[PDB]
């Protein structure tokens, strides 16, 4: 969280956090609230969300549910789908800590070569996680949608 | 680095003075385009890498000797160390643009890139055209979205272009 | 014994292909095509 | 400025900036009107704050003033009163950066090595930021009164 | 000089291979008009479809293909084809073929193979270094090196 | 400055000796390879600005060096590029006849990157012309003297490298 | 611009612009307008203009194309064009900035030596200039066609 | 020196295309402030000695500067420090109307910094010297255009700095 | 540094098409000469030892480099001379298997002549030593591969010139 | 380390005596089977990234290891486990083109197992996955290799465990 | 050994043996029948090489044999006879391995400052590995002799 940010760069320098950086850790704390909500309107909406992104990603891609692809088995279907699900869960976790350090290490750091090594197209994966994200922002509110984007524009970054 | 506060508090400082009227008034211009500010470096954070591979798409077009066999991109190795010059430039553009100032630009960017891309035989015009390219780019985009303010967003890329280019005249 | 001359030998010679203009003139190689 | 160090820790990892340092930006943004009156509150009263300061400094350290002392004579007093201005004006200018940063550029890097050759007290030093901040403090509401803490507390930190 | 006979062998007939790749590939017309064993799931490309200037980009990139093969058989290392070929695939696939690349591949393979077919001295290297280049080719575009800054002071 | 003979001559002056033997070989060794020095002297001064345009026009023609925004765009950096090319011409064939390197150094080499390096100039971009300028040279000069003004051009390479 | 020619010469006499000058670049201020106005008519028949010169240099210097020439082959004939529109390129900046300078400073100094090594006839450049400029008096307006024809004629007698 | 209008040139040139429409954009705005700039120029043409009259009342004079052991006490370093006021003022008359400080850092800061050093002019003394002379100029010519005109003035101090 | 091989593809690739009629003519000499320099190569390095031997004899020894006051009088400048002519005789190995004395230029030319400058070295008694140096290999390799070692010898000679 | 020829040396040495008959013909047992080793070593540098793809999908992939809260959940820790299996291949190749194991003692089994304990690193997991980095190098390379390369597979998983 | 020194360098580069270090190893491999055939027939000759390099050396440097030196009576002679032996089973390891490896880890490092210790010249020892050397390739086959050469003149190197 910014919490652990703040108290790393404190640790580094090698001294106590400073006025900017406890006011930050102070304004995330107040918008705390706004961060729960974003995690349970995604837990209960991720089903309709995923559903939609994974048939919209792969009607822009038919290849992997298509001959010469990657998912002919439904447990190959089965996995793209958790593989959203995860990806959601980290979002939704990162959101609440409030920076990028559970997706960081928990889906992030590495997972180029991760799915290279499963054969996974990364653009196929990055546009999907474009589509997860379009279909989260529809779903969720103005600001609320606004506020979620920057995480997923992120994974998306990081991702390619 | 500095940005734009910073770099009028140095300013002031220099000469020893308290913030005055106009200080204060350049800290709240500052202070108000924050937001406009913010909301360009989220769009060029949605959509960084198209960005970056559109204007290469247009450059190559506008100088097909850079992919074709002695240009100074010709290699996917080459392809791919262009990719990443211009991804560096978007970068730095993104953070002057949050910072209000062109200070990061020059002590993260331009310091060395002449002296770089000679030693590297690199050419230094197709360099800024990708970056006015960006640019276009990028102001397209920010007119596009519903940005109220999008005028500073010239600003960094033509800070890159002035210090990159060459001295025609 | 000879066959170690390889710099000390005559070298031998290569070929450097002139410089021709490029796809960034291809408007004007077509007004030329057009002014013929 | 917070501006600064966001975009550094952005650039240190060579990512563009993280929804989190975003986040942290706007918020330093909407509170740079708050930290502008604050800042202006002091530029004002930057007479009467460093006037009332040094008389409560000499009145509790009234060493420092007797002969012998570092601030003793009219010069002594008058320099006393000048580094006083300098840290209230290195005061302003953390204010209205949102961090402490400029301070300890300053005023803030070396200071013990540059009193010890002019043989003044820190300690009598930190005494006189305190009584600052008390003055400050007291020509402005609770909230303001607490964001200058924050810096006026920083100074007296590196200082003693 | 083994390699050498190679390369000068494939440059003699560099013509007739990238044609021979080229007419299997593509469908719909001549790919020669304006030139400048295991197929998985791929469709032919028409070329009135993929049009003059992506069409030109698909042929120059076969005989350049052909170009570093015999370039890299006379150095005696797959390192060029390797730095210029593990990362290709990405920046290729955004509109070009990834699976009629393939196929071309193979095609130019078993054309140098069968038209040279000498010795396995002579000719096992060949087809080592097509083996080389199309995993390579396959192989995902990888992830990229990353020296952190040290500090806030180094990018 | 100094050719051959005046190195030889200089180091026996410096050890204070008269010249031996071993000075006389060298001094033998140049006198037989002085006709050849002074052909190829002549061959490039009658084909002096020639070769420098065959020089740029394998090497630095239509290309970015020459395209706006390049450091020889314009056509007073065209010109200052055709100067460089002209000293470092001149140069090398002084420094061929007279068989010693060392009025590069005096003359061309003792500045001259850190010339560039104030100029802004692309230093493998020049060395690329010169390298050019190299084969030019030796088409009109033939095989050992274009040996030679390879060495000395290759000598100027490496002073801007 | 003139701006830029008035202060190198107030900066060489060491003294503050003049009067009249300051009148001169009052009068160019104003009529930037109009300038601009050239300068797009210039640029919109920039593939026109050039090409018809080039029309009237072939039919005026048959050798340029014919055997021998510097401009033999349609590689050369096109380099010779794209020449064209470089001094093309330069009259519309000089009308722009209402100075000879950025002309001069590109394709003015020091352009007979670029152009001796390249064998290329530098009264047959000057002969091209002028038939463009010809084909831009037909392609303007009176006045203005002087007020460019004052430039192209500078270019033309620095260059014949 | 580039002022807005080459510098624009500069930009278009170094890319090889003609003026677009931002180019034009650019040249509007400049012109557009050309009736300012001017008007502030002249009236500085005018005032030139009083404001640096009026600095040098405001700053140095009565000051340990102008006294017996200060840089400021000979007349001829009086003298010297007013023609440099007046080179202050003249370069930002310059820079105001070309839109830039190309000037100031071709002429005005070059080497500014290691002459005065080595002449020994006190760093802090000149630059409070030159915001007089901002301050001054300002209040002469309005508000507009005596923060333009500070602003150049601000980039010679920086530069000083 | 760079081979022959990849001199020649970069020239190759440069001019956009395949190795057509005198790369391979290059190619082919090189790898016929190849065997024979691999065994002048392990000649050298068999003798290494030996051949400065010989070539501090022959040279430096018995003279005023050698005698106080001379820069290869004490122990340690004499154990540094001795380091460097085996770096000359490996170098030049490098470039006889390479075909190309662009390793000479990067790893030998980059900085020896700021070094020796800097540091003072006689360049006209190095000369010597890497004379008499070049003259032993080729007595014990033979005059062909002595040559084509004595190639870049003269190379790094001339660059110390 | 050390290798077959290395190890049958230092075997005769201890006792310090000449390579006896045992010593003669198990080098000549290594000098037949080098071929072999040598092609195996090619075919798994060639294909390496696929043994090790083709390992971990019938070794771990959709299992509890993959599954959270095992150590092979996250994308970071399935990249270290995948480097971890990379580099143990490369041992293996190291190891049989070697014909000596004691390089895996050497550069692997110096810490692994005690700094697996240390992370919490399954051990079981680890040996089956170089089991089943075993069956794959096996059917890639064939029986004869295969065998030859699961011997040092063999010693790695051993030394794990 | 040529297998020792390629893994050792492949470890450094971090990565396999490239196809020319394959080519190189599957030559020595090749070549290691020939080098088996060399060390059979040292192995065959060893008595009389040890006997005649060690009578040729008394002859020619008869201050070692001679009072004051290391070889004194019979065990002196025999000791120095043995250490004779022990360099040519040397040779011949380094001969079989095809480097030189083997013949520096069991004794090339150290036996400078060991025959210090010992009084031993180590001018001396490499001189009688010299005869040893021409007694050696007289027994041997002219062509055969150069590999066998090239080894004793690397040991004699060493022991200058
Ligand atoms: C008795 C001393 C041993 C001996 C001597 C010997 N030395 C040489 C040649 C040289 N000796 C030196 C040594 C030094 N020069 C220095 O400046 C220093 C420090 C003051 C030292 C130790 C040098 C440099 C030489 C080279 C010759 C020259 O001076 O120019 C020889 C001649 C060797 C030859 O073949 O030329 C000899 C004989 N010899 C013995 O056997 C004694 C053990
Ligand atoms: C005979 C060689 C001449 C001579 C030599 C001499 N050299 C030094 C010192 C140095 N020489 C070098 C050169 C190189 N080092 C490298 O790594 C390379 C390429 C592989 C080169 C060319 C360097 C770097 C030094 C200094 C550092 C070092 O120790 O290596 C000295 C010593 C000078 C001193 O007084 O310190 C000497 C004497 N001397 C002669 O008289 C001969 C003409
Ligand atoms: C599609 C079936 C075929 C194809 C078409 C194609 N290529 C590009 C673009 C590029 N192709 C390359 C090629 C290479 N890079 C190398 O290093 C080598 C040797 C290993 C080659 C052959 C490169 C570098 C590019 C990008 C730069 C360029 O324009 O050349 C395109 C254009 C894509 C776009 O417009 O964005 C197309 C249509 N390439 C193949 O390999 C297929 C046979
Ligand atoms: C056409 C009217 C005449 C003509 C032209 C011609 N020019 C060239 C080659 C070049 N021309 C230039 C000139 C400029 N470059 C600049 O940047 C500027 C200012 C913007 C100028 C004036 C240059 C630099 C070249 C070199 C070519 C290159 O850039 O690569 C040629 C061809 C030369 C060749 O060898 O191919 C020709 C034919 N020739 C005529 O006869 C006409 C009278
Ligand atoms: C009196 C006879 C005349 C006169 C004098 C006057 N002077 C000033 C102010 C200054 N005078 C000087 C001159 C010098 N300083 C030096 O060091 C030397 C050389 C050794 C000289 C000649 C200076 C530097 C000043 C500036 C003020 C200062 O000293 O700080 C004034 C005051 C001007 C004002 O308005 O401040 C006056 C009146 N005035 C006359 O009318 C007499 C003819
Ligand atoms: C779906 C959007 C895409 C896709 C999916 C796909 N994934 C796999 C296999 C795996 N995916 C994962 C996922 C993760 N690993 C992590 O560390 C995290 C971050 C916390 C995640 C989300 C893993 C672990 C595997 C392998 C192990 C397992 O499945 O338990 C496959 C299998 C491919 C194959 O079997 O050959 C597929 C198909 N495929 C697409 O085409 C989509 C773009």
């Amino acid at each position: 969280s910014v919490v652990s940010q703040v108290i790393l760069q404190a640790d580094d320098q090698l001294r106590y956090p400073t006025s900017g950086e406890l006011k930050g850790i102070q304004a995330f704390l107040t918008t705390g609230a706004q961060r729960i909500r974003i995690a349970e309107t995604l837990a209960e909406n991720e089903k309709k969300i995923v559903d939609q992104a994974q048939k919209q990603l792969f009607k822009k891609h038919p290849e992997y549910r298509a001959p010469g692809g990657n998912a002919y088995g439904q447990r190959q279907y089965n996995q793209c789908l958790r593989d959203y699900g995860w990806y959601l869960r980290l979002v939704t976790y990162g959101v609440l800590a409030g920076n990028k350090e559970p997706i960081e290490t928990t889906g992030l750091i590495g997972v180029k070569e991760m799915y290279n090594s499963l054969n996974v197209p990364v653009p196929g994966m990055v546009d999907a996680v474009t589509v997860l994200k379009d279909a989260a922002l529809g779903l969720l509110s103005a600001e609320d949608a606004n506020e979620t984007a920057p995480y997923f524009d992120y994974i998306i970054q990081f991702m390619s | 680095m500095r940005d734009a506060v910073t770099t009028l508090i140095k300013n002031y400082d220099l000469t020893g003075r308290y913030l005055d009227r106009n200080a204060m008034d350049e800290l709240k211009a500052y202070f108000e385009s924050g937001s406009a500010r913010i909301a360009a470096a989220a769009m060029i954070n949605a959509n960084s890498a198209t960005i970056v591979k559109r204007a290469a798409a247009q450059l190559f077009e506008e100088i097909p000797e850079l992919i074709r066999p002695s240009g100074n991109a010709y290699t996917t190795r080459r392809f791919s160390a262009c990719l990443r010059d211009m991804d560096y430039y978007l970068r730095y553009a993104s953070y002057a643009l949050i910072a209000a100032d062109n200070n990061v630009l020059d002590e993260r960017v331009l310091q060395g890139l002449r002296e770089t891309y000679n030693s590297l035989g690199v050419p230094i015009g197709p360099t800024v055209r990708g970056i006015q390219i960006m640019k276009e780019m990028i102001e397209a985009m920010a007119e596009d979205s519903s940005l109220n303010s999008t005028d500073f967003i010239a600003s960094p890329f033509d800070h890159m272009t002035r210090e990159l280019s060459e001295l025609s005249v | 014994p000879s066959q170690v001359a390889f710099a000390s030998g005559d070298p031998i010679p290569q070929n450097v292909a002139r410089r021709t203009p490029g796809p960034s003139l291809n408007r004007f190689k077509e007004m030329a095509r057009q002014v013929k | 400025s917070i501006v600064t160090k966001s975009i550094v820790n952005a650039d240190a990892e060579a990512r563009y900036l993280s929804p989190g340092e975003l986040d942290r930006i706007k918020a330093f943004v909407t509170g740079g009107a708050a930290r502008l009156r604050i800042a202006e509150t002091l530029t004002g009263s930057r007479e009467t704050i460093v006037k009332q300061a040094g008389d409560r400094l000499f009145q509790k350290r009234p060493d420092i003033v007797s002969p012998g002392g570092n601030a003793y004579g009219e010069e002594m007093t008058a320099t006393c009163l000048r580094d006083m201005d300098y840290y209230l004006r290195l005061v302003t200018y953390g204010v209205v950066s949102g961090d402490v940063t400029p301070i300890e550029e300053i005023g803030l890097v070396g200071v013990r090595e540059m009193y010890r050759s002019l043989g003044t007290p820190i300690e009598a030093v930190a005494q006189s930021v305190r009584e600052m901040k008390e003055v400050a403090s007291g020509l402005m509401s609770s909230d303001d009164a607490a964001e200058a803490s924050a810096y006026f507390d920083f100074v007296i930190g590196k200082m003693s | 000089a083994l390699r050498l006979e190679i390369a000068e062998t494939l440059t003699q007939n560099a013509d007739l291979i990238v044609s021979r790749a080229a007419n299997r590939i593509f469908t719909g017309g001549s790919p020669l008009s304006y030139l400048e064993p295991i197929p998985p799931g791929f469709r032919p490309i028409n070329i009135a479809r993929y049009g003059p200037s992506n069409m030109q980009k698909s042929l120059r990139d076969m005989s350049w293909f052909l170009r570093y093969t015999t370039y890299a058989i006379v150095a005696g290392d797959p390192n060029i084809i390797v730095v210029n070929t593990r990362g290709l695939k990405e920046v290729i696939e955004n509109a070009c073929s990834i699976d009629a690349t393939i196929v071309a591949i193979q095609e130019m393979r078993a054309a140098s193979a069968d038209y040279f077919r000498n010795n396995a001295q002579a000719k096992e290297i060949v087809l080592q270094y097509f083996d080389i280049l199309l995993s390579e080719f396959k192989a995902p575009t990888p992830a990229n090196k990353v020296r952190q800054g040290p500090s806030n002071d180094i990018q | 400055m100094q050719d051959a003979i005046t190195a030889v001559i200089n180091s026996a002056d410096v050890q204070g000796k008269y010249l031996d033997g071993a000075a006389m070989d060298k001094l033998k060794s140049y006198f037989a390879s002085g006709e050849l020095r002074v052909r190829a002297a002549s061959v490039i001064s009658a084909n002096a600005a020639t070769i420098v345009k065959e020089a740029v026009a394998k090497s630095l023609l239509y290309s970015d060096v020459t395209r706006p925004g390049g450091n020889m765009y314009t056509t007073r950096r065209y010109a200052a590029c055709i100067r460089d090319l002209d000293y470092y011409l001149r140069y090398a064939t002084y420094a061929m006849l007279a068989g010693d390197a060392s009025i590069l150094d005096e003359r061309v080499l003792n500045g001259l990157k850190e010339t560039y390096n104030s100029l802004g100039v692309p230093i493998s971009s020049t060395v690329q012309a010169i390298q050019a300028i190299k084969e030019v040279t030796a088409s009109l000069v033939g095989a050992d003297a274009g040996k030679e003004m390879g060495v000395y051009l290759d000598y100027i390479c490496s002073g801007l490298s």
